[PDB]
RNA sequence: GCUGCAGUUAAAAAGCUCGUAGUUGGAUCUUGUGGAGGGUUCCCCGCCCCUUGCCUCUCGGCGCCGGCCCGAAGCGUUUACUUUGAAAAAAU
């Protein structure tokens, strides 16, 4: 958040998780960011960058992450028809 | 002749007339006559499009334009090689009306017909466009920008007839209306 | 029955995004349910949506994002007269820093800040934020 | 997946995958298990299909691999069937076994002399297990676990199906799993076979 | 809902499937059908839930026994869509 | 829901999108007109006659084929009835519900009931005389129920 | 308690239904382009058919070279609504 002066206040900008387009708490302790590795698919080995994704509690403990998570990969890899 | 065989509405121009002269002559002649009877259209017009290439635009008087879509066909065929590498397409003339309050000047001294509004013209346009296939589903999108998109699903029904014609009739659309319209074909019908 | 149409639809849109659908499915389309979503879209608060064509009364269908949070109706429809717009537009909106509170004049149908630019008044329709 | 065929489906598995009855599954869907699926039997069974499974597996694996330090991806099995099956599995890849019974607790506590924090969890079966997923939930674990058909999903990110009402099915399954992670990460891959079996990753079983 | 949902296109035929008016666009689900019984050789067409008898003029006269459902054929002949 | 029933049901016909099927129907609008005038001599009435026309028949509706419907046919004739049968057919059940009254008089079942259809026969009325369909000094009695019933 | 209350058990829904007044009531009958004011399309003249709907004219000005053109005169089916004017004693 910018004022008219351009200082750049609040504590911190919180994250907001791709599974629903919302943002978690601070001490919501079901949230979790999952890193997947990429590889180079050409071999099948390890290579550098990682992927990470970020989901929310709320949707999590409902329990609809399966298809959240399955849905932003089906998009990149290394699911890309399933 | 040819210039007073179509009633008002563009009586000189040249293309128009030729059009209007060997239509009447097939017409008459006994190479068909099972589905061609002699009668009058009542305008013509000839109207581009950005893929390279001219339309040919042929309206009727509208009681008469069931008898036009009859044959529709075989008759175009005869006219895109007439005037070469054009596209011949009917339509059916329909007059669209102000509102009954608050522009033109009336003593309400009919109701406004609603065959003889806007909206219902614009439906009946598009019929006539594809008519071949028929029309099995109509949606529409808005875009982020306010404009909007109007998909069109064709029977697939004289579906490759209507489908080396889909780029045309979108150009054609929006010249006669002033909306924008796309085309497809489903897998699914009824 | 179903007296208010718009007052039917909004429901649907609340309840959706709070278990966070991002298609839903409306019922009947009316011109005035347009006109209202393209408001509600051009600001930002959803995304595009279609429109299903019958015979009968149609339906849409819409993409959202979880940006929306309360979009309500307000029956019956009362008059507001640029001052009494004040005295609404703190009681419908959580803040002074965003939110809009839409309204129908005789020059169309718009939010609260375009139409005090118009300089006139008109009839509530409900609001959101 | 995308890579030529070394990320996709090879034809020696799928033999496994079948004289293992994997494919075959229980008689009862949920409303999230239904995407796996592909249809029933004339019988009961509901057929699981194994391009499904192959593309799950995958990056499922990936993310064991994602750990810089692998020594803290705990996985837990309560079960018989699936307590030889993770000993070998965690011999194999550097990761910490919990076999038998739980003991609840052990990552919400700070004072116990059992209390661990690992980041990942990989569990066998969860309506078995399910005192250590409902605690994944107060320390912030992403989770993945081997569904049946019919298992509940509610705190498990990624699902690995199988058949899982033991024989053959649960032992292959972790095998499997294991050979994709040291292809990745290791220097395993050759794409020309694995020298260790899926023999002795099988349940122990009443012997002769 | 997984909420991942497409309403914006139907299912295959699981869309077709639902009650009729709960389809995106409604359809009936009834049709017609030509029917050309034996010795009398004409092409009758007939509504599949017809509610009544239905006559043939020849040595035929009788063709359907109303039912609730789908009315049952004297004899169990001819079926059409036909066309749409 | 049903007016005097607590139950809320469907059943309710839905038509298809395409207006113009099935294309192949013989007959053309004229020929419909007499083919409709033939029934209404017989004694069907407009419901009746849409029934008997689409079920042997190619026409799906009278609608669909003419720019008329039924009731609008028979109008131009002349020969249309000289109240609506909706109108008619309640009026003509409650004759019989106050025989059964007047031959058993036990029965308050009964007596309840024919309060239901009374007030349904008031109800429709009072849509008819505002649109000048009616006699704007046309009322539902006993007496006028024996006359128009025979 | 209109804004802004409550009615399973804390005070509390007529035994039940019908019914006139009252209150409330589905969908449906128009969008794009040059100039001008503000962006990069979009919101005072006009254009596709419409554009402050029409005429009919005649009396009293403006024109241009007897002849011709355009402001004022009836109004757009009616209300509410909204916006502007007029109009309002002082003290408070």
């Amino acid at each position: 958040m910018q004022s008219n002066a351009g200082e750049f206040v609040d504590l911190y900008v919180p994250r907001k998780c791709s599974a629903s387009n919302r943002i978690i708490g601070a001490k919501d302790h079901a949230s979790i960011p999952m890193n997947v590795a990429e590889v180079d698919k050409v071999t099948g080995r390890f290579n550098g960058q990682s992927k990470t994704y970020a989901i929310c509690g709320a949707i999590r403990r409902m329990g609809e992450s399966d298809d959240s998570i399955l849905r932003l990969a089906k998009s990149h890899g290394i699911v890309s028809q399933n | 002749s040819a210039k007073i065989v179509k009633p008002n509405g563009e009586k000189p121009d040249e293309f128009e007339s030729g059009i209007s002269q060997a239509l009447l002559e097939l017409e008459m002649n006994s190479d068909l006559k099972a589905q061609l009877r002699e009668l009058n259209i009542t305008a013509a017009k000839e109207i581009e499009v950005g893929g390279g290439r001219k339309a040919i635009i042929i309206f009727v008087p509208v009681p008469q334009l069931k008898s036009f879509q009859k044959i529709q066909v075989r008759l175009v065929r005869e006219l895109e090689k007439k005037f070469s590498g054009k596209h011949v397409v009917f339509i059916a003339q329909r007059r669209i009306l102000p509102k009954p309050t608050r522009k033109s000047r009336t003593k309400n001294k009919q109701k406004r017909p609603r065959s003889r509004t806007l909206t219902a013209v614009h439906d009946a346009i598009l019929e006539d466009l594809v008519f071949p296939s028929e029309i099995v589903g109509k949606r529409i999108r808005v875009k982020l920008d306010g404009s909007r998109l109007i998909k069109v699903h064709l029977d697939k029904a004289q579906q490759n007839n209507v489908e080396h014609k889909v780029e045309t009739f979108s150009g054609v659309y929006k010249k006669l209306t002033g909306k924008d319209v796309n085309f497809e074909f489903p897998e699914f019908q009824l | 029955v179903r007296m208010n149409v718009l007052a039917d639809a909004l429901k649907s849109i609340n309840n959706a995004e709070k278990r966070g659908k991002r298609q839903v499915l409306i019922r009947p389309c009316s011109k005035v349910i347009v006109r209202f979503l393209t408001v509600m879209m051009k600001h930002g608060y959803i995304g595009e949506f279609e429109i299903i064509d019958d015979h009968r009364a149609g339906k849409i269908v819409v993409n959202l994002t979880g940006r929306l949070n309360k979009c309500g109706v307000i029956s019956p429809r009362f008059d507001v007269q640029l001052k009494d717009l004040e005295k609404w537009q703190n009681n419908l909106l959580p803040s002074r820093q965003f939110g809009f509170i839409v309204l129908t004049t005789s020059a169309g149908i718009m939010d609260h800040e375009e139409a005090r630019r118009k300089h006139t008044g008109g009839k509530i329709l409900g609001f959101f934020f | 997946s995308g890579a030529l065929d070394v990320l996709q489906m090879k034809e020696e598995d799928v033999l496994k995958f079948l004289a293992a009855g994997t494919h075959l599954g229980g008689t009862n869907l949920d409303f999230q298990m239904e995407q796996y699926i592909y249809k029933r039997k004339s019988d009961g069974i509901y057929i699981i299909n194994l391009k499904r499974t192959w593309e799950k597996l995958l990056l499922a694996a990936r993310a064991i691999v994602a750990i810089e330090n692998p020594a803290d991806v705990s996985v837990i099995s309560s079960r018989n069937t699936g307590q030889r099956a993770v000993l070998k599995f965690a011999a194999a890849t550097g990761a910490t076994p919990i076999a038998g019974r739980f003991t609840p607790g052990t990552f919400t506590n700070q004072i116990q002399a059992a209390f661990r924090e690992p980041r990942l969890l990989v569990v066998t079966d969860p309506r078995a297990d399910h005192q250590p997923l409902t605690e994944a939930s107060y320390v912030n674990l992403p989770t993945i676990a081997l569904c049946n058909t019919d298992s509940p999903l509610r705190y498990v990110d990624i699902a690995i199906p199988c058949n899982n009402k033991g024989a053959h099915s649960v032992g292959l399954m972790w095998w499997m799993l294991a050979r994709e992670v040291l292809r990745m990460r290791g220097t395993i891959s050759r794409e020309h076979p694995w020298e260790v079996m899926p023999d002795l990753y099988f349940y122990r079983d009443p012997e002769e | 809902m997984p909420l991942a949902k497409d309403l914006l296109h139907p299912s295959p035929e699981e869309e077709k499937r639902k009650h009729k008016k709960k389809r995106l666009v409604q359809s009936p689900n009834s049709y017609f059908m030509d029917v050309k019984c034996p010795g009398c050789y004409k092409i009758t067409t007939v509504f599949s839930h017809a509610q009544t008898v239905v006559l043939c003029v020849g040595c035929s006269t009788v063709l359907c026994q109303p039912t609730g459902g789908k009315a049952r054929l004297t004899e169990g002949c001819s079926f059409r869509r036909k066309q749409h | 829901g049903r007016m005097h029933a607590p139950g809320k049901g469907l059943s309710q016909s839905a038509l298809p999108y395409r207006r113009s099927v099935p294309t192949w129907l013989k007959l053309t609008s004229d020929d419909v007109k007499e083919q409709i005038y033939k029934l209404a001599k017989k004694g069907l009435t407009p419901s009746q006659i849409g029934v008997i026309l689409r079920d042997s028949h190619g026409v799906a509706q009278v609608r669909f084929v003419t720019g008329n419907k039924i009731l609008r046919i028979l109008k131009s004739k002349g020969l249309a009835p000289d109240l609506p049968e909706d109108l008619y057919h309640l009026i003509k059940k409650a004759v019989a519900v106050r025989k059964h009254l007047e031959r058993n008089r036990k029965d308050k079942d009964a007596k309840f009931r024919l309060i239901l259809i009374e007030s349904r026969i008031h109800r429709l009325a009072r849509y008819y005389k505002t649109k000048r369909v009616l006699p704007p000094n046309w009322k539902y009695e006993s007496s006028t129920a024996s006359a128009l019933v025979a």
